[PDB]
């Protein structure tokens, strides 16, 4: 089998494993950390945002391969404003640097 | 963009309210029927926000008409929809609650403010009665329990002056009332009256505490909570399935048991209610709350009827299922596809197959845009179905897209980088993907039933890496170690060395030949031998001229296989290359060779033919295996006739009561062993060169077509081990205990095997397997955690200017070089003139780069040790210099700033720890002998006997190296002295197992001194012979009466006296330790070199090493030089009064005395050197000696377990890894900064930068350094982000928090975590720009 | 299973690491060619239509 | 029919694999010779015989 | 040009860099739509920057000039 984008789930809302349901494969530290001892930190980024968290990230990125541009921008990962409110809930004073 | 830094501090309760858009009161969720949301639940969608945008509930404005308006209908504001991310509502509750990780979090952060213990407030909490809320008269104190009983007495004697009742209010108003500020200034005013001793040092804590709160800006009252936010609804959502079920996250539950409590206490407080449910209550608020923030921690775990207990928040950034180690550092990719896989053996070395199904889905977008572009799918409707329909066009269009057009190739586990790589598409119609066989190794992948997978480069940035970075034509040398990753696999090698083989008996011997041209005529025609060494002419090249080929043409009798062959070569080399049997080591530096000289293209075109040519031929070759490649020995039924009547004596001899097992045992398996060795010759004799084949003559024998031998010879597959297990007995075989079974292995595997045998198999497999799959997680431990330290280093001066650093010395030991000194001293800077053993022959000013030319200079020479400037010793601040990191290896050339690395260590060190866990001095050849520091004597016989631990004999040659290294026993009895030359093969020395001689060079009478019965020793006959003395026993079974005490019988002459060690003042008598057990009795005499005493007898070792563990049993190196005396006399270990010569004796340290000592009680040692047999702390020596010699013994000690297993790395790793352990400055003095405070080396650099200079001459403070490990650094770090993303994440939020820290995000994890660009890589010339930047205002 | 011939022999990286070469002739005679039943299916249910 | 790859049996040990074949080839060795005997309709005599 | 990507490096001296400028130069050529300077010889644009890079015709020097007159003479048309 070799397929495409599946589902997402809900509480975290992150994209699917298996094939037969239209699964990526999951990646541990070591498979990202290859990538910082290569130097695609373009590609690193891609793979901190765009894919699983972020939305502006991906959804900018495919606008644009369209366009023909292939540029990047980057914004945040939904799972770190999720660690602030999270940590906040605690009540610590924790925010957002937004841009 | 830009930044530098900003502020944090606690959550005001303003900031909740301000932040929140309105209060949540209910638990209430969703209707039953009409699912929709609910007022002033926690789904409040006046508050959190609408579905739709810029619409009112019943939909009367609308669409930016109405802005800023709010349908008065249903009171719904016309606003949009991304902030339902954001917009929480909060809660306010009825009594105030705390927070539990400035709480139940080690030193307390409220608490340590306080200093007042815990398990009071606790009970204050618990309300055990009454409690001091604020013991107005200090008579009474606060957090000070009142009973119902006892309080009317602090009532009727004060009423007015305490306040002794319930609750966390009395916390509130603490926090509340203290006041930091003139408590600091008043210790500091009675601080310079007398800054005294431990009272100071606590005022001092105490002061500058009090004072970082003062100017960092804090608000400790905001420790405690009385708003509460609300999650938004959609980060804790709620929705249906297709059956009706719906699915929740657990956080909703606690939510509503906190508001639900706290309604009923807003109804108890309002009834004026027997306070005593209001206590229970509170206990239930608390205990919600603190669920909420930590569940299962507490007590037993909240459960539903699952009986399962409930994930909190705190697991959603924690561990595993957290964000960072799940789905932010590792995500799930769109446009991938994997399958399995099998060879290309036609590939070019850019291929890779593409099962053109897989080809049209990733790349479906492509061929629309063009199916648009050329316009025969008007509409992606079109497109779609066209493609659904696979027009003719799609395939050419697929091709036309798919050309120039690389993906990326992925298989698990990927190790290190190059499992990873990206070729160009070659698509086919075959279900399996196509791999070109030499990169089967890269990704340690074999075709039994893989999956490889794969991935696609869209943007062009990507695309361009894969071509220029990933691709596999710029990835030809471990970065570990500068050898080939294009090893024949298998099988071209087995058919070159078919080939270039030189027989005797095929036929065509001696005739000519102008060349391979008709040598291959001649084959392919069918009429020489290949293997036939027969006269041709050759007409090689070379560049003798400055790169200006030289030609040349002669004759040399080769083989008609090295002819042929030897048209490949690319004409700038010589004949002798080829002029052998091609060994795969050949081959490797064949194609560096080729590498080195040419550039690269032919090497490259080169290997290709190679590959080519040995595969064609090698299927031409034949090879195959039989029955009778193994063997059946003519002797088979003589050897078993003879192990007959051996056993059958075995048997008579158990018969008589005598060699009753042990010896019969052993015996048994030792004539087996012997017996199948000699079958095993029997056979590989009835093999190898048995055929007699003869050809114009009487016979000749000739190497026989076994293939066997073959295939073992190459290196394919298999080996003398290998073969004899075939062949021969299969050694012996340990059973699960580690002990070695004594009847073995007889038989092989064409001979037949026994059941047990078998099955004594099993188990070795077995165990072995266990430890296969079950430590990928100890290298995955190891490598991740050095990686998450990763921060980088660059360059900042061209040449520091300084002096000196570190020495070369290659790493020769144990058997040859293993490090050419010519490669360690290559791409460096020498420290200074170095000279050659022609002595003040300089040959450097000061600094070079010493590329080979200078490392061959010095090759010949035989100069053996020469200084480099490091960058450890380049004192260039902030950074380094760039000749003391010397070369760049990728350029080849000094290096050039920015890049930098790290988990390239990490690959290169962990990648192969996979599998890479499964008396005497000699002399062996001639020349001089170097050994020293080691006290020895010439023992009674007249040889060299060891009296000082250290040393460990080497075997060096005649130009001076070691060939051997082996341990040595104290007090052993060689045959050699040392600084004698031997001829090798010698037991030079035949020592005694179980003795350990007590030799008395002194000729005086004996006497029972020192030694009494029961008390140091026993006196306990030596019951065999018969005769004895006082009879020391080991350390633990004398009792303590004298086991403070040495036992030491005493040697005297006819006066008593001490009978003086000969040649000196100092007396001789032994302190006999346990088994020194003496057999002549008191008053006996005893002679020269006379025995008063007889004295009978990993992997996790690199977590050791890395984890920077103490070692652990035995006494050590002298801490502290000046003379050393002993201590407390053994409660179990004795101690150790050190007694320096200006320094402080106080130190004394537990040594086993049952492990013998070095350093008598009245000898001095010098620090660092050894008290006792076993190691010592590397903490003992950061804190003794410098960092080299520390720095220096680590990566001695870890390189040597790794060149144990056949390993090797290029150990810059191993010492910038070790850079990477910690940098905290213990400061020495004081009066700039705290006495020993931990800083930056950095800053104290700058403060000594500032303070030193002329400024003052000095007002402060001096420094060290220290260790104390990776992890803690990891966690002590600028950032809290990298270090609060791994385990134990929450103790790690806590202190962030607490501090209210605000990373600057510069780091890697830190901009990683956020996704925005980090100094290097992609983002190097962004960083770079910002830099000149920097420097240009 | 089935019975039949068999050569031992490497072969132009056919037989490379593990793998399997063969004739054409033994699936002219299906031999080893064989089946799987899998199965389908069509829940009717009521709906409020 | 097959050809397989001999690279592994040393390493991989399975002889008993080896002998399976041996056995194997002698036992159409007795199969072939009945197929002869039917194409040619052996009288009852041979057949019991053989 | 096709198999390797060592002589445009021996040009500029980085992949980085190298890999930078090939992705400016073909977002110049993906949609801008304008001509090469190599021949085409039925290649992606991948193989032409790559070639344009390595003759000694592109780099990230060479772009700045190019756009920045370009565009100064653009705000001299638009007055
Ligand atoms: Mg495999
Ligand atoms: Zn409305
Ligand atoms: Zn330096």
């Amino acid at each position: 089998h070799a397929r495409s984008t599946g589902s997402y789930s809900l509480v975290t809302q992150q994209p699917l494993g298996g094939k037969a349901q239209f699964g990526g494969q999951r990646f541990g530290e070591m498979e990202v950390w290859a990538l910082e001892a290569y130097g695609a930190a373009y590609t690193l980024q891609e793979m901190l945002t765009v894919k699983s968290d972020d939305v502006n990230g991906r959804t900018k990125m495919y606008k644009n391969i369209v366009d023909g541009n292939h540029q990047m921008e980057p914004g945040m990962p939904e799972s770190f404003n999720v660690l602030l409110k999270e940590i906040r809930s605690l009540g610590i004073n924790i925010e957002l640097e937004d841009e | 963009e830009e930044f530098d830094a900003i502020k944090i501090a606690l959550a005001s309760p303003d900031m909740i309210r301000s932040w929140s858009f309105g209060e949540v009161k209910k638990p209430e969720t969703i209707n039953y029927r009409t699912f929709k949301p609910e007022r002033d639940g926690l789904f409040c969608a006046r508050i959190f926000g609408p579905v739709k945008d810029y619409e009112c509930l019943c939909g009367k404005y609308k669409r930016l008409k109405h802005r800023g308006v709010i349908c008065e209908k249903c009171g719904v504001e016309v606003t949009q929809t991304k902030v339902r991310r954001e917009r929480m509502g909060h809660i306010e509750l009825a009594s105030p609650t705390a927070h539990i990780w400035f709480l139940k979090s080690l030193p307390s952060r409220i608490g340590l403010l306080l200093d007042m213990p815990l398990r009071d407030i606790e009970r204050v909490l618990y309300f055990e009665s009454y409690v001091v809320i604020e013991g107005g008269m200090t008579n009474l104190e606060r957090q000070q329990i009142l009973t119902e009983e006892q309080y009317l007495d602090a009532l009727e004697e004060f009423g007015d002056e305490f306040d002794a009742k319930m609750g966390a209010e009395a916390i509130q108003a603490l926090l509340k009332s203290m006041d930091l500020e003139q408590e600091c200034e008043q210790l500091r005013e009675e601080l310079n009256e007398t800054n005294s001793e431990t009272k100071r040092k606590k005022l001092t804590k105490r002061i500058k505490l009090l004072e970082a709160f003062v100017q960092s800006g804090n608000k400790p009252e905001w420790m405690i909570l009385t708003v509460l936010p609300v999650l938004p609804p959609d980060l804790r959502p709620l929705v249906p399935l297709d059956g009706g079920r719906f699915a929740t996250s657990d956080l909703n539950d606690l939510y509503r048991r906190v508001i639900n409590r706290n309604n009923r206490l807003k109804r108890l407080l309002d009834l004026a209610a027997p306070d005593i449910i209001v206590r229970n209550e509170k206990r239930m608020l608390q205990e919600a709350v603190d669920a909420l923030l930590d569940n299962g921690r507490r007590g037993r775990a909240i459960t539903g009827s699952n009986k399962r207990p409930l994930k909190s928040l705190a697991d959603m950034i924690k561990g595993k299922q957290g964000r960072f180690r799940q789905n932010l550092l590792g995500k799930r990719v769109d446009y991938s596809g994997r399958s399995v896989i099998t060879v290309g053996p036609y590939l070019r070395l850019h291929q890779c197959g593409l099962p053109k199904k897989m080809a049209l889905e990733l790349f479906k977008p492509f061929i629309y845009g063009k199916l648009e572009l050329r316009g025969l799918a008007t509409t992606i409707k079109a497109a779609k179905k066209m493609v659904e329909r696979e027009e003719a066009v799609v395939w050419d269009i697929l091709d036309e897209v798919i050309r120039e057009h690389p993906v990326l190739l992925n298989r698990a586990p990927t190790l290190h980088r190059l499992g990873i790589q990206a070729f160009e598409p070659v698509l086919i119609e075959g279900k399996a993907i196509q791999l070109h066989p030499l990169v089967c190794a890269a990704y340690n992948a074999d075709f039994d039933g893989d999956q490889m997978a794969v991935h696609v480069p869209l943007t062009l940035e990507a695309q361009l890496e894969a071509r220029a970075l990933m691709m596999s034509t710029n990835n030809i040398l471990s970065p570990a170690n500068g050898e080939p990753i294009i090893v024949p696999s298998q099988d071209v090698v087995l058919g070159l060395y078919y080939m270039t083989r030189d027989c005797v008996n095929a036929k065509g011997e001696g005739m000519v030949l102008t060349g391979p041209k008709e040598a291959e005529r001649l084959y392919r025609s069918g009429l020489a031998s290949l293997h036939a060494r027969v006269k041709v002419r050759i007409t090689e090249y070379e560049k003798d001229a400055n790169g200006e080929l030289v030609a040349k043409t002669s004759l040399k009798d080769t083989t008609v296989g090295r002819a042929i062959l030897w048209m490949i070569v690319p004409k700038g080399l010589p004949y002798s290359i080829v002029n052998q049997a091609l060994g795969k080591k050949a081959i490797s530096k064949m194609l560096n060779t080729c590498y080195r000289i040419l550039g690269l293209k032919p090497t490259v075109i080169f290997a290709d033919q190679i590959m080519y040519t040995g595969f064609a031929y090698a299927a031409r070759s034949g090879a195959s295996v039989g029955i009778d490649d193994m063997v059946i020995p003519e002797k088979k039924h003589e050897i078993i006739s003879e192990a007959e009547a051996e056993v059958a004596e075995i048997q008579e001899q158990f018969q008589s009561g005598l060699v009753t097992a042990g010896e019969r045992y052993n015996k048994v398996i030792d004539i087996w062993a012997a017996a199948n060795d000699r079958v095993s010759k029997a056979m590989m004799d009835n093999l190898q060169t048995e055929t007699v084949i003869n050809r114009d003559g009487q016979e000749e024998k000739q190497v026989s077509f076994n293939s066997i031998y073959m295939m073992a010879d190459s290196g394919a597959r298999g080996s003398a081990a290998q073969i004899r297990q075939l062949a021969g007995m299969r050694g012996l075989m340990a059973k699960p205990d580690g002990s070695i079974i004594e009847t073995p292995i007889t038989a092989n595997f064409r001979e037949g095997l026994n059941v047990l045998q078998y099955f004594i198999s099993t188990h070795g497999a077995r165990k072995g397997l266990a430890d296969t799959a079950l430590k990928t997680a100890n290298s995955g431990y190891l490598t991740r955690r050095l990686v998450d330290v990763a921060q980088d280093l660059v360059v900042t001066e061209d040449d520091c200017g300084t002096h000196e650093g570190i020495m070369m010395t290659p790493v020769i030991e144990g058997g040859d070089v293993k490090e050419p000194l010519r490669d360690r001293v290559l791409g460096r800077v020498t420290a200074e003139d170095v000279l050659k053993p022609g002595t003040a022959d300089i040959l450097v000013p000061r600094n070079t780069l010493l590329h080979e030319q200078w490392c061959d200079l010095l090759e010949e020479n035989s100069v053996d040790a020469v200084k480099v400037r490091s960058v450890v010793s380049c004192d260039t601040d902030f950074g380094v210099c760039a000749h003391c990191y010397g070369r760049d290896l990728a350029r080849g050339h000094i290096i050039n700033k920015g890049e930098a690395i790290g988990v390239i260590a990490a690959q290169s060190i962990g990648e192969p720890g996979t599998q890479l866990t499964m008396s005497s001095i000699q002399v062996k050849n001639k020349g001089s002998i170097k050994l020293s520091n080691v006290k020895s004597v010439v023992n009674s016989s007249g040889k060299l006997v060891i009296t000082s631990r250290n040393t460990e004999l080497k075997l060096i040659d005649e130009f001076g190296r070691t060939k051997e290294s082996y341990k040595v026993p104290y007090g052993a009895v060689l045959a050699k002295g040392d600084g004698e030359q031997v001829a090798g093969g010698e037991t030079v020395a035949n020592w005694d197992p179980h003795t350990m001689p007590v030799i008395t060079e002194v000729s005086g009478f004996v006497r029972f001194t020192d030694m009494i019965d029961g008390q140091t020793i026993t006196r306990q006959t030596d019951e065999l012979t018969g005769l004895s003395s006082l009879v020391v026993l080991d350390s633990a079974e004398r009792t303590a009466g004298g086991k403070d005490l040495r036992p030491a019988l005493k040697i005297v002459d006819a006066q008593g006296n001490d009978v003086l060690i000969p040649g000196t003042d100092m007396p001789a008598q032994y302190f006999l330790p346990g088994k020194a057990i003496v057999q002549l009795e008191d008053g006996v005499q005893i002679s020269s070199g006379d025995t008063l005493a007889r004295i009978p007898q990993g992997l996790p070792r690199v977590a050791d090493l890395f984890e920077a563990r103490r070692p652990k049993e035995p006494a050590i190196l002298a801490e502290i030089s000046g003379i050393v005396s002993f201590g407390k006399e053994t409660k179990g270990k004795r101690r150790l009064v050190i007694t320096p010569v200006d320094g402080s004796d106080p130190y004394e340290e537990m040594i086993p005395k049952w492990r013998q000592l070095n350093v008598f009680e009245g000898e001095r040692v010098e620090r660092g050197d050894v008290i006792s047999d076993g190691p010592e702390a590397p903490h003992d020596i950061l804190r003794l000696r410098g960092v080299h010699a520390v720095t220096r013994y680590i990566v001695n000690e870890v390189q040597d377990v790794y060149r144990l297993q056949g390993v090797k790395i290029n150990d810059k790793h191993i010492e910038v890894i070790v850079r990477q352990m910690l940098r905290k400055a213990t400061i020495v003095n004081a009066g700039s900064s705290d006495f020993l405070e931990g800083e930056q080396v950095e800053y104290s650099r700058v403060k000594i930068a500032n303070r030193e200079l002329e400024a003052n001459g000095k007002v402060g403070a001096t420094y060290s350094r220290d260790l104390l490990g990776i992890t803690k650094a990891s966690l002590a770090t600028e950032s809290f982000i990298s270090a609060a993303s791994f385990q134990e994440t929450t103790r790690v939020l806590t202190e962030a928090a607490v501090a209210g820290k605000r990373d600057e995000l510069r780091g890697l994890k830190e901009n990683v975590i956020v996704g925005r660009l980090i100094p290097a890589g992609t983002g190097y010339a962004y960083h770079q720009d910002r830099m000149r930047r920097r420097a240009a205002g | 299973g089935q019975n039949m011939r068999v050569a031992f022999m490497p072969w132009n990286g056919y037989n490379f690491e593990d793998s399997i070469l063969v004739s054409e002739r033994v699936v002219q005679e299906d031999r080893f060619t064989t089946i799987h039943i899998q199965e389908l299916a069509c829940v009717s249910r009521d709906t409020k239509l | 029919d097959i050809v397989l790859n001999p690279l592994g049996v040393p390493s991989r040990m399975n002889i008993g694999q080896i002998l399976e074949t041996h056995l194997g080839m002698a036992a159409k060795g007795i199969g072939d010779k009945i197929n002869a005997m039917l194409k040619q309709q052996q009288e009852v005599a041979k057949l019991r015989e053989f | 040009a096709r198999v390797t990507v060592q002589d445009a490096v021996e040009k500029i001296g980085n992949r980085f860099d190298l890999v930078l400028v090939a992705a400016r130069r073909a977002r110049q050529m993906q949609v801008g739509g304008k001509d090469p300077l190599v021949p085409e010889e039925n290649d992606k644009t991948t193989v032409i920057a790559l070639r344009e890079i390595e003759e000694g015709l592109i780099n990230n020097q060479i772009l700045d000039v190019r756009e920045r007159q370009e565009q100064q003479e653009q705000e001299a048309a638009e007055l």
